[PDB]
């Protein structure tokens, strides 16, 4: 009655179904805890990330880095493949990528560069060759310039800069941290205070307006004791702004508009820690002491209700949801509640190889000085024992094992991790994504199923900054761990095939290990 | 070498 090629195409859209209900992120990241973690060693094939090459900075920019009279700065443009670096009021670019290269100097401004930053633009105000902005933050003003990031042959964008007679007096507030949105929105912070502005600049000047504006959106008065901000965080599938403090408090602004932003939800320190009390198991490693040291959004796409990651400077990674009052007239949340927490592991470096309770105590990763995570939950910190050499912590979801169990209330914030080493003198200072962000579906289940995408887009990479060079580390898949183990086994019995066979079958289950 | 700067005419539109 059916034919063949009818018959099999069932059999594809019941797969695609069955790839695309992998469990969202609040499925297995319930509210309570985890300190789930499979380590492996870092020159082992079942290393999840890698090291694949590694990027020296020029020598011109230490020339000019030692020649610094003041103050000095370093940054990733990672989605275009370029670095920075300020020396007082003076800015180079260079692409990493390439084995020699040559300094883009930019030494128009006039005070000290407190900031710089790569943008989208706004929407038609640019010919369609300009692919991004660059704002410039220095102690007097905040400089836009126009910058067309076209690719080369080589397979790295060729940059040129464009001015566009845009500029505004910075004003009394400390500029440190400059994001944009989807849209083309700019909005900054500093060190001064807790309060945010934003950028308006517009093709048109008009005799009542100029064409590049400024305005605090946080509007202060009265009273104000000593707060200010440790970093900026955009995202657009929410329309969300987030803000961190030296106090570890997250503040959330709303984007009711294309010119508003309208705070919603102001949560200090005290909140998050009475919110871990209420939770089953609370642990030393969470104390008024403790300081959050860095937030991560999470999109809409990734997960429903978990917003935001906040990592503490013991290692834990806190997972907050918010929740709208109502359920209609974007609409802004107005609630931010600590939900779930994953522990840090218990493992620690080491260059010998060494040898089923909630573990609530581990140091491992105590001081966490830097923090990062990338959809689907790619995690790297920057571990600071020693004021001397950082070592690096990267994790990842047990894609292979999240995706197997079974019943779904069995399930647990699995993880892959290990451990790489920076040699002595390396200082890490930003990690940046260099691919496309990762999607596996348009909606939360489905959206983390990494082994589906495998042969669609490439595996992450990212571009780690440190003060001597630029460090790329790339995900390893399921086939190219399983190729590599294959690949010592090339030397042994027909029962080493068997035996490291059966590793894959009891974590990925046997038609995921056939498939690969 | 000092980027050479093209002008805001080609930059923004129309």
């Amino acid at each position: 009655a059916l034919p063949p090629v009818a018959k099999a195409a069932q059999v594809v859209n019941q797969t695609l179904q069955l790839d695309d209900s992998y469990p969202d992120l609040d499925s297995y990241c319930r509210p309570g805890a985890s300190s789930d973690y499979e380590m492996q060693s870092s020159d082992s094939s079942w290393a999840p990330f890698h090291v694949v090459r590694h990027h020296n900075i020029p020598d011109k920019v230490f020339e000019h880095l030692n020649a610094g009279e003041v103050f000095t700065k370093l940054g990733l443009f990672a989605e275009i493949g370029y670095a920075w670096a300020s020396i007082d009021s003076s800015l180079f670019l260079w692409d990493y990528t390439h084995p020699n290269p040559e300094l883009i100097g930019y030494e128009e401004a006039t005070h000290t560069i407190t900031a710089v930053a790569l943008v989208p633009p706004k929407p038609g105000v640019f010919v369609k060759t300009i692919t991004h902005v660059l704002v410039v933050a220095t102690t007097s003003e905040i400089i836009l310039l126009g910058v067309s990031a076209t690719p080369t042959p080589s397979g790295s964008k060729s940059l040129t800069l464009y001015s566009t007679r845009m500029s505004v007096h910075r004003g009394g507030s400390d500029v440190s941290f400059i994001v944009g949105t989807k849209d083309g929105r700019i909005f900054l912070g500093g060190e001064s205070d807790t309060d945010i502005h934003e950028i308006f600049y517009q093709q048109e000047e008009r005799w009542f307006s100029s064409r590049c504006g400024k305005i605090n959106h946080s509007h202060p008065f009265g009273s104000r004791q000593q707060e200010w901000l440790r970093g900026l965080y955009v995202d657009d599938t929410r329309n969300l702004l987030y803000s961190l403090s030296n106090r570890s408090t997250i503040r959330t602004y709303h984007m009711e508009g294309p010119e508003k932003l309208t705070k919603v939800i102001e949560k200090d320190k005290t909140s998050c820690l009475r919110d871990f009390a209420h939770m089953a198991d609370s642990s030393p490693l969470f104390t008024d002491k403790t300081n959050i040291v860095a937030l991560s959004p999470i999109p809409a796409t990734e997960a429903s209700k978990l917003h935001l990651m906040a990592l503490t400077d013991t290692g834990c990674r806190l997972f907050l949801s918010a929740t709208s009052s109502a359920s209609y007239t974007a609409l802004a949340p107005q609630s931010m509640q600590l939900q779930f927490v994953k522990f840090p592991p218990r493992e620690s470096p080491t260059r010998i190889r060494t040898l089923s309770q909630l573990d609530k105590t581990s140091r491992a990763l105590d001081p966490s000085a830097l923090g990062f995570r990338f959809s689907p939950g790619y995690f790297f910190d920057v571990v600071r024992k020693h004021p001397n050499q950082d070592m690096l912590f990267v994790s990842a979801p047990d894609t292979g094992r999240i995706k197997v169990t079974q019943p779904a209330s069995a399930l647990k914030y699995f993880e892959q991790g290990t451990w790489i080493e920076l040699e002595n003198g390396n200082r890490t200072i930003e990690i940046g994504l260099t691919t496309a962000p990762f999607a596996a579906a348009k909606q939360p289940l489905g959206f983390g199923n990494e082994l589906a995408v495998q042969f669609d887009q490439v595996p992450g990479e990212f571009a780690v900054l440190t003060n001597t060079g630029v460090h790329i580390v790339r995900r390893r898949r399921l086939v190219d761990i399983f190729a590599k183990a294959l690949g010592n086994c090339v030397s042994a019995s027909d029962d080493a095939l068997e035996r490291e066979v059966r590793k894959f079958i009891n974590q990925y289950g046997r038609v995921e290990t056939i498939a690969a | 070498r000092k980027a050479k700067l093209l002008p805001m005419e080609e930059a923004l539109l129309p």
